[PDB]
RNA sequence: GGAGGUCAACAUCAAGAACUGUGGGCCUUUGCCUAUAGAACUUAUAACGAACAUGGUUCUUGCCUUUUACCAGAAC
RNA sequence: GUUCGCGAAGUAACCCUUCGUGGACAUUUGGUCAAUUUGAAACAAUACAGAGAUGAUCAGCAGUUCCCCUGCAUAAGGAUGAACCGUUUUACAAAGAGAUUUA
RNA sequence: AAUUUUUAAGGUAUGUAUUUUUUUU
């Protein structure tokens, strides 16, 4: 048998969850053993939301989930994917768009934190912030020609989703690039990779070296 | 004479297949999707009429398994069968 | 059947007028889990129904009827039940011929379709044992009827006799002056259980007589079941009731064996 | 949801008079007498499982602000990376586990890293916003956190509902060693003097017996010979015995005690007090 | 094992018409009403819809010792009230049957599990003035024969029974143990 | 029939540098010798992961009124 | 509702529409559970009694029970956690002495 | 040639009763 899961309407969720944000009555007595019950996973649910955060050239990310039909929880159930030279890329451009635009203006602020009063009860999603276009995110302004190969698709969520040759497919996983985009990104990640290339450079401070200084108990000028 | 061979490797068997269903259903009793990883319609009705299916549904996995299962103590009657017969100056010393 | 049977019934309460949950102010806090009002003294939580139904009025043909359900709508004896035609239960008072097709069950749980337990309850409180089965209602708080009091137990009687004689079959009824505890006996005991829900925290007199309209605040009055009557007068009665229907089961039991053969 | 859980917990324990606000900061509201203090004794799973939600709380706080318009794209990447560096001055999660510094401190460094290398030539000022390594420093940490906070909240509520063990054997440990070689001895000397007689009566003979041993052990502490009047020869063989057994062993820790406390390694208090006794 | 092995007690009555029957297995539902111990729950549907489950309120064992139906809780044999089949059981014989059962909580705990058995179980406007009834009578009984011959008060300490109908005219009809007589003002 | 799926089940993934199948020969099929067919994934500045957390037991330590919470090295 | 086939209608180089039909595709949800007083949370406040040994003031650690509570717990705390310090008459005779007493 | 930050518990007892509509002689 096995058909796959259904996905939903999220308006589903979202009166599930807000239906039983109040609940005295006693049609709750088995959806509140499954409140308690439920806290024993909620530190995972943490884990699977806080590692799918945006990133900055994100101005919001989509995500699956997956929620007890009581409300009682709501994992986030994707796994962030990367291509690793992309990824160098977006984070070494953006990181040039955070110097410049340090240096750029003159007064930063810095948020309140914490942003909400304790007493102000955490809005809702489909009311306050629904509504509201978003803002603008970081990206660069990259070039309005060397960059030509990878401007197009750089600062997209997952970069490459449908393309054939370019990548598996939707499922998203080995990547397959041509010459002149390694040649571009290679050039965007300039700011963080850049290191050095000798295996000779490193001598003393390879890993072997660091563990005789353990075995020993000696240390290299700059070794732990 | 000793239990032999073919007697010994007979009851090894059957206590080893026996105990297995302890540990078992054991392992998979107590809260742990991580240690469980180591582990019949059944009734013909009174005289046999209707006949029967028996099927577990499945508990919600947020919900306490074992609902009726609450830690609570019990004095125990004793055993039926009975009668095992036990078949066995000082004083101003000790 | 004029009455009852062609009628859906009428919706008692409007889904919005039901009175809401989180009674008020028992306490200085509300206990999400146990819904009560947690830390303070409470002052008599108890208060006379603002509801109550009207037997022949309410009672109507229903979805449970389609479909056939046993079981009896309560919210329909508090005259609280909002679904109406919509329910799931029967609306009416029971006849006999639904209580033959429950006489089955109505030993292990009542006619509401809540199992009865064992022991009975300290106070007798909300349902019975299915150890006896008990046709004997007490009636007590007689103040739910309020500080109005009447001239003699034969308003009290008449009012009692008027107002369960509506809810079922009525073997009895003894009213006690010395104390205000009024015995009723239906016939059966699947009436006995409709009357306790419907008449509990309920006030008395007439629509609109003296008080009634500030009727609503009380204490208001206990329906509860009632203790074996204690003089050798009925105990003898019901041990002779006891008897006399014992043999009427004993042909019956010799009749299926003497089918048995 | 987090919040929920929370608070039918602490209603459920029967607790109305803590608060959690929205921020979960666990508030008292009254003071308690001894009772509701004892009762309200909260442990590490319900604190650090808060703790934990309020460092979620903290950073989807300032997704929203963004949303909201009320902030700007180079402040919320600088805000949840001042998140992500200041946990232990915004949280307080160390208190309920103490390893956790090592997450924190680790934060720290990886800030004086990126910042030395981001701030050259330009300034001292807030702008930052290079995330990547903090972030991922707390997703470990909270890797190999699942399990402890599985095993306890597991145990907090498979006990809440279904009540704690009757039995609980409990183990023998330093405070209550001694008592228990007391109750073995005494058991072994009954055992062997109700061996040894002929038969009918013991109870009160047994419970005299025992007299006679704890006196002569004392005796044997205070140099005097312990003779009796007339008494059984076998039964004074059997208490010589033992009390030459218990003798060895009390001399024997004297003495290890005793090197412990002189090459300087911890004997905490009362066991000097007590070993000078000995010796 | 002791827990699951024992099979199902359930009557032929109550399991329904059906040729075929799917029932649920709970390992643990809820306790007995009677001793108040866990033990296996098996919900039923007498038809593929009906309205209503069915449920297995006591244990295999606490059904055992009473010799009954755990659905039903009546007797294995002549599907009869236990309150009833002793007191048939005693009326044959002389004085016996009476079961002396489970009080307190840890006495119930405690007895249910002893094979020692019990009881029955083991063997297996216008007012007419109404005088002259016999206190035994209920008020049904009076007005059903006067329907079937064919509103009511009685007093039964007096053993003085009124009776007013919607019309004399009625009472011209029922004048088409007793002493009627016939007066109001 | 092909291209796919932030679908599922089952099998397998740290070993004489390390796998199976087959034909024949000695043993009388384990095992030894010999001929041969096929070996996806993981490995040599050693490994499923170009990444990196927590717990338990036992040792040696550090804070030192005691337990929790902890210091930091090792073995399993 | 889709599709295959058939049988008729108006238009019809046989096709589009319309009607009547044979067959295929698809096949038994959910509840251990009903919405406030009557099938059972607790706390606080009030009043009463007061927190071991001993001449007296104190550190404690255990044991036994059909007592438990906080705690992740096989740690540790909860008055040394509480409760216990009461009641105790027959496997029972042998010897002798006095007296009553009957064939 | 470079340390490192804190929360609970052992102290203010503990126990009992207390707001209730008059179970048939
Ligand atoms: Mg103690
Ligand atoms: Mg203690
Ligand atoms: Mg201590
Ligand atoms: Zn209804
Ligand atoms: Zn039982
Ligand atoms: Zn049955």
């Amino acid at each position: 048998a096995y058909t796959p899961k259904a996905e939903m309407p999220p308006e589903h969720l979202r009166k599930i969850i807000n239906t039983h944000s109040d609940m005295a009555s006693k049609m709750y007595n088995t959806d509140k053993k499954a409140f308690l019950g439920a806290l024993k996973y909620l530190p995972h649910a943490i884990l699977k939301l806080l590692e799918n955060m945006p990133h900055p050239w994100e101005q919001a990310k989509e995500v699956k989930v997956l929620y007890h039909t009581s409300g009682a929880i709501t994992f986030v159930n994707e796994t962030p994917r990367v291509i690793e030279p992309v990824y160098t890329a977006q984070w070494s451009a953006t990181w040039i768009a955070m110097r410049r635009e340090k240096r750029d203006r003159t007064h930063f602020k810095r948020m309140r934190f914490p942003p909400f009063d304790d007493d102000e009860p955490p809005l809702s999603y489909e009311q306050h912030i629904e509504n509201i276009e978003p803002l603008d995110p970081i990206n660069l302004p990259l070039d309005s020609q060397d960059d030509e190969y990878v401007k197009d698709w750089l600062y997209d969520s997952r970069p490459l989703e449908e393309d054939s040759k370019k990548v598996n497919g939707t499922s998203y996983k080995k990547w397959s690039f041509d010459l002149p985009e390694m040649s571009n990104l290679y050039r965007l990640s300039t700011p963080l990779r850049d290191e050095v290339t000798d295996k000779n450079y490193y001598y003393l401070f390879d890993k072997k070296s660091f563990f005789n200084g353990k075995a020993l108990n000696n240390a290299i000028p700059g070794g732990p | 004479p000793l239990p032999t061979k073919a007697e010994i490797q007979e009851c090894t068997a059957r206590t080893k297949s026996y105990i297995q269903r302890l540990v078992n259903a054991k392992l998979a009793n107590s809260n742990n999707r991580a240690s469980s990883r180591y582990v019949a319609p059944a009734n013909l009705l009174l005289n046999n009429s209707h006949h029967i299916e028996v099927v577990s549904k499945q508990m919600d996995p947020l919900l306490p398994r074992f609902v009726g299962k609450k830690a609570r103590k019990v004095v125990a009657p004793t055993e039926n069968d009975e009668v095992v017969p036990v078949l066995h100056a000082d004083p101003n010393e000790w | 059947m004029t009455s009852w049977r062609d009628k859906s019934a009428k919706v008692q309460v409007k889904e919005s007028e039901l009175p809401s949950s989180i009674p008020a102010q028992t306490g200085l806090t509300f206990n999400i889990w146990y819904n009560k009002w947690s830390q303070g003294f409470a002052g008599n939580t108890r208060f006379v129904s603002p509801f109550a139904l009207q037997p022949q009025l309410h009672s109507g043909k229903t979805r449970g009827d389609n479909d056939g359900q046993l079981f009896f709508c309560l919210f329909f004896a508090k005259g609280m039940c909002c679904l109406g035609p919509k329910c799931e239960y029967l609306h009416h008072i029971p006849d006999e011929e639904d209580i033959g097709k429950l006489a089955l069950r109505t030993e292990v749980l009542d006619c509401f379709g809540r199992e009865k337990f064992a022991d009975y309850r300290e106070d007798m409180g909300g349902i019975g044992s299915f150890r006896k089965k008990n046709k004997t209602l007490y009636v007590g708080g007689i103040d739910g009827a309020l500080n109005s009091k009447h001239l003699k137990p034969a308003q009290i009687e008449s009012r009692i006799r008027f107002v369960f004689s509506r809810l079922g079959d009525i073997d009895r009824i003894r009213y006690v002056e010395s104390k205000n505890c009024g015995f009723v006996k239906f016939k059966y005991q699947a009436n006995a259980e409709f009357a306790k829900e419907a008449m509990s925290n309920q006030t008395l007199l007439l629509p609109s007589d003296k008080e009634w309209d500030d009727r609503r605040e009380g204490t208001g009055l206990l329906v509860k079941w009632a203790n074996e009557d204690p003089d050798p007068a009925a105990q003898k009665r019901l041990q002779e009731e006891l008897k006399l229907e014992s043999l009427n089961m004993m042909v019956h039991l010799i009749n299926n064996n003497t089918n048995s053969a | 949801q987090g919040h929920n859980m929370l608070n039918l917990l602490i209603h459920r324990k029967g607790l109305t008079y803590l608060h959690l606000d929205y921020n979960f900061n666990l508030k008292p509201t009254k003071t308690l007498t001894t009772k509701e203090r004892k009762k309200s004794r909260l442990g590490n799973s319900f604190h650090l499982m808060r703790e934990l939600l309020k460092m979620m709380k903290l950073i989807v706080d300032t997704h929203v602000q963004f949303r909201l318009g009320n902030v700007d794209a180079f402040q919320l990447a600088d805000g949840i990376h001042y998140i992500l560096n200041h946990i232990g001055q915004l949280t307080g999660i160390y208190r309920y586990k103490y390893k956790v510094m090592h997450q924190i401190r680790a934060c720290k460094d990886l800030k004086h890293i990126i910042y030395y290398k981001f701030n050259k030539n330009l300034g001292k000022g807030p702008g930052c916003g290079f995330w990547q390594p903090a972030w991922r420093v707390w997703l470990n940490f909270l890797r190999g956190t699942i399990p402890l906070l599985e095993r306890y909240i597991g145990n907090l509520i498979t006990r809440q509902f279904e009540g704690r063990s009757n039995e609980i054997v409990k183990t023998t440990t330093k405070q209550r060693l001694d008592a228990y070689y007391d109750l073995e001895l005494r058991n072994s000397v009954m055992d062997d003097i109700l061996e040894m007689m002929p038969e009918s009566i013991r109870q009160k003979k047994a419970r005299t017996i025992l007299q006679h041993l704890s006196e002569a052990w004392r005796c044997w502490k205070a140099n005097i010979p312990w003779d009796v009047p007339g008494m059984p020869a076998p039964i004074k063989k059997i208490i010589e015995r033992y009390i030459k057994s218990k003798a060895d062993a009390w001399v024997s820790a004297a003495h290890y005690n005793r090197e412990r406390i002189k090459r300087g390694a911890h004997v905490e208090k009362t066991m000097v007090k007590k070993n000078l006794g000995r010796l | 094992d002791e827990i699951n092995e024992p099979p199902p007690n359930i009557c032929e009555q109550c399991l329904g018409d059906e040729a075929n029957i799917r029932m649920t297995k709970i390992p643990q539902g809820s306790e007995c009403k009677i001793c108040t111990l866990p033990f296996t729950l098996y919900h039923f549907k007498t038809s593929k819809r009906s309205n209503n489950i069915i449920k297995t309120l006591i244990c295999v064992r606490c059904a055992t010792q009473r010799n009954i139906c755990q659905c039903c809780m009546l007797d294995s044999r002549w599907h009869i009230p236990i309150q009833l089949r002793d007191h048939l059981i005693s009326l044959v014989n002389e004085e016996n049957v009476m079961t002396e059962e489970a009080k307190n909580d840890m006495m119930k705990r405690f007895l249910s599990l002893k094979n020692v058995k019990l009881g029955g179980a083991q063997i297996t406007t216008k007012s007419f003035f109404l005088y002259n009834i016999d206190a035994s009578i209920p008020e049904w009984k009076i007005t059903d024969t006067v329907s079937q011959l064919l509103s009511l008060i009685v007093n039964h300490k007096a053993k003085c029974g009124g009776l007013r109908f919607q019309s004399s005219e009625l009472g011209e009809r029922f004048v088409s143990i007793f002493i009627i007589p016939w007066s109001s003002g």
